């Protein structure tokens, strides 16, 4: 009873939101690499990837309204990686901003029953403000209960992608998955993508503002069990 | 290296 | 020679660590609070089971919020070279961010900061856990029938409810989060990794605890906690 | 039980 229970007939959907062209109301580059790196990466977890490349705010909120009317009774989990500009609290379609509680809210444990009880995993890879790391030198259940937000870099601050290799975060979610997912619970995984950020990414700039810097990045739990994919 |  | 597990912090330093608790209670009538009954229980649960964890406890009760920041303050200035972690555990009002002293409101960065691994150099690269036991907004849960390393980093916040959500408190037997932080350590903390007692914690307050409210408003309410990592090895506490 |  410690450990959810993941073997209904699907493991369920991985919803993969790819932002890299804003309309001029900048091009986030090697974002195309981690849509890549993520779709390979759930499916061999035996997710359904489904991939959307440049939503309006618009049409990401009808997305996640449409995916949260589907019915999950068969699957045992669902994932959403959102990948694109942010702030703290927001990410931005192609066209602008929306809450990023508007979009958790549709696969609240009242609102999308087929989830009910089962691990929603939302996975962001986005700025949460322009604060920079220096680093330094070494009624039965809630309706928020069972989400795990996790966040690419501490509240207030950048998040790093590169242009070649992709973001610092996703790189790391995606290796630590492939190594561990059958092997190790998912927080303890998710653990190893902190260590892996933080000890083995830091920041090469022309800019001396924006240069040897480093990210951390943030696991934020509702989850009542223990989550293995294995 | 570029931020988000 | 010889091979790998640093996985795991390293937690057998002479000293675990210091286990910082604030206790408020009593509130300056000029502010409008409530007293806060049963954080007595709360505050004396945390005393003995950290005791049992060997962290030097130090309990402090209905402090300012100028005595909250300067006893952080303080307490980050100490020399924790020979300590394991470090543990502050918030029992008081709040809103999100924000803890009151007796008198008046403290943004939670401002004391986390004070432990920064640029900060506070002695616990650079040591777990430093704050657990906050207050509320983070005013919704209701109504439930549903079933530079080398970040400055940032080597932080866990484990908040007692929700962001934007209220956190409950009884005033017999304590507030549910601290009650359950407090049972799932003495019961695993020889046996579990931190982050998965803290998981025991989300499902115990979630499944075990329902309001009752003589006020329709409050009545039959749930809640669930908030578990915010910025560690990056496990944690064990043996 | 009482709101915090």
């Amino acid at each position: 009873d410690n450990s959810y229970k993941m073997d209904y007939p699907e493991m369920g959907l991985c919803i993969i939101i790819n932002n890299k062209n804003f309309h001029k109301s900048t091009s986030r580059s090697g974002t195309d690499v981690d849509a890549a790196n993520l779709r390979e990466t759930f499916r061999n977890l035996k997710y359904e990837v489904r991939n959307k490349n440049d939503l309006t705010r618009e049409e990401i909120v009808e997305l996640m309204r449409d995916v949260s009317k589907e019915d999950h009774s068969k699957r045992s989990s669902f994932v959403c990686v959102l990948l694109s500009h942010g702030e703290e609290g927001i990410i931005f379609g192609t066209n602008g901003p929306v809450d990023l509680k508007k979009i958790f809210n549709f696969f609240r444990g009242d609102r999308c029953r087929s989830l009910t009880g089962k691990p929603k995993l939302f996975i962001i890879q986005a700025c949460r403000g322009t604060e920079l790391d220096c680093g330094i030198e070494t009624h039965k259940i809630p309706v928020e209960a069972d989400f795990l937000y996790a966040y690419s870099t501490a509240p207030g601050y950048y998040s790093w992608r590169n242009s070649k290799d992709g973001s610092w975060f996703i790189q790391s979610l995606c290796a630590m998955l492939k190594q561990y997912a059958d092997k190790l619970e998912f927080m303890h995984i998710l653990t190893r993508v902190n260590r892996k950020v933080a000890t083995e990414f830091e920041s090469f700039s022309f800019d001396a503002t924006f240069h040897a810097k480093k990210q951390i990045p943030c696991i934020v739990s509702m989850l009542t069990k223990e989550l293995y994919f294995y | 290296d570029e931020v988000d």
